[PDB]
RNA sequence: AUGGUGAAAGCCAGCUGGUGG
RNA sequence: GAUGGGGAAGCUCCGUGGCCUGAUUUUAUGCAGGCCACCAUCGAAAGGGAAUCCGGUUAAGAUUCCGGAACCUGGAUAUGGAUUCUUCACGGUAACGUAACUGAAUGUGGAGACGUCGGCGCGAGCCCUGGGAGGAGUUAUCUUUUCUUCUUAACAGCUUAUCACCCCGGAGGUUUAUCCGGGAUGGGGUCUUAUGGCUGGAAGAGGCCAGCACUGCUGGCUCCGGUGGCUUGUGACGGCCUGAAAAUCCACAGGAAGGAAUAGUUUUCAUGCCAGGUCGUACUGCUCCAAG
């Protein structure tokens, strides 16, 4: 939080391996997190900024499918500009697209 | 006394016993700048956004 | 060629790791695009396996390994050698410089050394320099 | 008498010319 | 200088234990073992030593009083994290680095803590002044003239490294002053922050002016530069025979000790709280600052 303090406001540790890609959705408030364990998660955030209040964050659901190869899982991901669709890549020479 | 540049950090101190607001003038074109200090912490429509949002449990005197 | 082939024992000299014995997995005399010079790949133990009630024994036998590339200038040649192919599959040039495979290689090395100090073999490697 | 008190080395250029002091 | 002792009948003289472990210690509730090496004290208000700076106050006081803002020693501690899903973490080959990330005996290292002198880089004070903003003065002779004000603290984060050190290299670089090399010239980097710039402190302080009150207030300015001799602190080199002691802090080799299921261990991490005694302290004054 660039307005609260230098240190992170909150930290997550549910990931079982190194986190490789984290990006913000261009339109929606959701942000995705992926790691080498082949697990992808998406969190909703209360981006409200009309008042001096911290944003509330909630998990949505777990995602998987990027089998770990050579200990490497999800390599990179990117959010769709306008809809809650996520593109993911992995070490298995395969990429997966997730939709509602 | 520290170079705090965070607004919510200052608000936490205010919400944590009287503040003060300082007004200064400078040119780069001429421009106005203001400071907010509490008991030392001194933060650098920012003035309105800060003052109007101040909790009623605090007293602030200009200059 | 040089005698610093796979399985050759070595000791770190710089990076504050001096005194920690390491085992050479594979040498690179010509180096690579990164580190274009003679440098070897080595693995070692950060903590040595130093009327017991069978509980302190497990703690003593616990080993914390480390893996890192080291230049020839920071290696002490050793007159001893031991088996290294037991974990060459996970410890390789590709594994270095790319997570999280470093953690898996460290875990494999830890398991191998825990299953090596027990039923003593290659004792000189597990000896800490005072 | 008794018992106390005080005080020019070096180095640069071609033996000759130079720098440091 | 007492003290373990020794002369002198004699006042008097000479001589320079406190720590750890154990089921409570088998003929029965009476104590066993292991560590190390010595001699108190006094003697420095110019030595070492943890810590405060700006403005104002008097009939005498202040770095003590006040207004403002920090620093150092010690302790219960309270919260969050870290230690990682579980038992004392990592990154780069490297100089090295992280907010934290247990360390007993035993040995060692750094600071403390160490002569004298020559030169040079750097911060910065002084001498000088350019442009500009206000006050004062000469002025029959010439003078866009002479004086005068333009100030920025302890402390904390950035930023800042001569020196020193690390990777490629394989036959000249360099100081004021001759110093370095078969590992140099060069290319690529790390670090000890001396004092340099920023901000907060801090313009609300102080100072330079104008106005009116008839016992104060209201308006502005307090700016932007430069290099040409004196000075100080430090850094880095170079000439000659070893220039103190102790107190106190930190680290290193060390791996005994302790670490899990209605809070595993700790708080060299961050925030917060409390206390910090006695004396000297006014004045005068062998030793301190010195413009052109």
């Amino acid at each position: 939080d660039l307005d609260l303090a230098s240190t992170p406001y909150k930290t997550l540790r549910y990931h079982e391996k190194a986190v490789r890609s984290v990006n913000f959705h261009k339109k929606l408030p959701l942000f995705s997190s992926a790691a080498d364990d082949g697990t992808i998660h998406v969190f909703h955030a209360t981006v409200y900024d009309d008042m001096m209040k911290n944003p509330m964050i909630v998990p949505l659901k777990k995602l998987t499918g990027h089998k770990v190869i050579n200990s490497l899982g999800v390599l990179d991901a990117i959010w769709h500009p306008r809809e809650a669709w996520l593109f993911s890549a992995g070490a298995d020479n395969t990429a997966r697209l997730w939709t509602t | 006394a520290r170079e705090i540049t965070d607004i919510k950090q200052f608000l936490e101190l205010t919400r944590r016993k009287t503040a003060t607001v300082k007004i200064n003038k400078k040119l780069n074109k001429p421009f106005r700048q203001t400071k907010f200090k509490v008991r030392l912490y001194t933060l650098v429509g920012k003035a309105k956004k800060l003052i109007q949002s101040l909790p009623p449990t605090l007293k602030v005197n200009r200059l | 060629a040089k005698f610093l082939k796979a399985g050759k024992v070595a000791v770190v000299v710089r990076g504050r790791y001096a005194g920690k014995k390491v085992v050479i997995v594979k040498p690179h005399d010509e180096g690579s695009k990164s580190h274009p010079f003679g440098h070897a790949l080595v693995a070692g133990i950060e903590r040595y396996p130093l009327k017991h009630g069978a509980k302190k024994v497990a703690k003593r036998t616990k080993i914390k390994p480390f893996i890192k590339v080291v230049n020839y200038n920071h290696l002490l040649p050793t007159r001893y050698t031991l088996d290294v192919e037991a974990f060459k599959s996970v410890v390789s040039t590709e594994t270095f410089e790319q997570p999280s495979q470093r953690e898996e290689a460290k875990k494999v090395v830890k398991k191998a050394f825990e299953e090596r100090h027990q039923a003593g073999k290659n004792q000189w490697f597990f000896s800490k320099l005072r």
